[PDB]
């Protein structure tokens, strides 16, 4: 899993 | 110097920054502990990873780029890319190059807190995507090793830190009919001092100025800031890659010679 930095900000897995 | 405007591209320390064989100019922290990543400033063109699988597979059955994603944010397409930031205005019109470093640079692997971490990346002219490198590492000699290669002249390597306006600043094609040279009273002056090695081709040559160029990592305190063997002028009639270690500053008009640079491309010419 990893995080988005620029909005909007997500998990994607 | 009336070619101080020109050559500054060529200033490869000054406008790259970073190892161009291995990139790894920079550190970052992620959940209590140190790495250390790709920084340049410049892409890298034609610029691969060779297994000895191919790199550009998922994280030995594996390679380095992202493992599978829902939704897929790697690879993805230029068109997927401009599609996912269609919102965001100051990311959507990017250039192909600093919009996959960008989009790269937009996965947080620290889901806890906000890191300095930005994975690298590789776009493919041939499909036009962006795969996005889950490995930062570009040797151990599972062994690899950088280098060009003609199964990688699509791939461009590309660090977190890529600028905006490298069409610009940053060194891509290969100068026909010209040698690069030092401005000295007046006059565009021979590179005193270069390396002679033997290139069947232009290819050849560019390939062998590549593994002679700055690196961030000791071949088999490491940082290079962009200084090394980074220039190549490549005589092709008497077929010599003359390398050297020092920024040209101008340049001889001789239609025996192409310029070369380990970022360039290592076929087209202008």
């Amino acid at each position: 899993c990893f995080t988005a930095r620029m909005s909007p900000p997500q998990q994607i897995c | 110097n009336p070619w101080t405007e020109y050559m500054a591209k060529y200033d490869i320390e000054e406008v790259h920054g970073s190892g161009i064989r291995v990139d790894l100019g920079e550190d970052a922290e992620v959940a209590g502990t140190q790495y250390r990543l790709p920084s340049g400033k410049c892409p890298v063109f034609g610029k691969g990873i060779i297994i000895e699988t191919t790199f550009l597979k998922p994280v030995k059955d594996g390679g380095f780029a992202f493992p599978p994603t829902n939704p897929l944010i790697s690879p993805m397409t230029l068109n997927g890319m401009r599609d996912f930031y269609k919102n965001n205005e100051y990311v959507k019109n990017l250039d192909e190059l600093t919009l996959c470093s960008r989009h790269a640079g937009n996965m947080n692997p620290d889901n806890d807190k906000n890191s300095n971490y930005k994975y690298p990346a590789v776009y493919d002219y041939n499909d036009k995507k962006c795969h996005i490198l889950y490995i930062a590492a570009q040797e151990n000699n599972f062994c690899f090793r950088p280098a060009k290669d003609k199964l990688f002249e699509n791939y461009t390597y590309l660090s977190k830190n890529v600028v905006d306006n490298w069409e610009e600043v940053c060194p891509r094609k290969n100068l026909e009919n010209a040698k690069f040279g030092l401005w000295v009273d007046g006059n565009c002056e021979d590179i005193p001092h270069v390396n002679e090695f033997s290139a069947n081709d232009l290819f050849e040559c560019n390939k062998l100025v590549f593994e002679l160029s700055a690196s961030d990592q000791p071949k088999q305190r490491y940082k290079s800031h962009g200084k090394g063997y980074n220039w190549g002028n490549y005589n092709r009639e008497t077929q010599k890659c003359e390398i050297f270690n020092v920024k040209p500053t101008c340049l001889i008009n001789n239609s025996s010679y192409i310029a070369t640079t380990a970022l360039s491309h290592p076929i087209e010419v202008e």
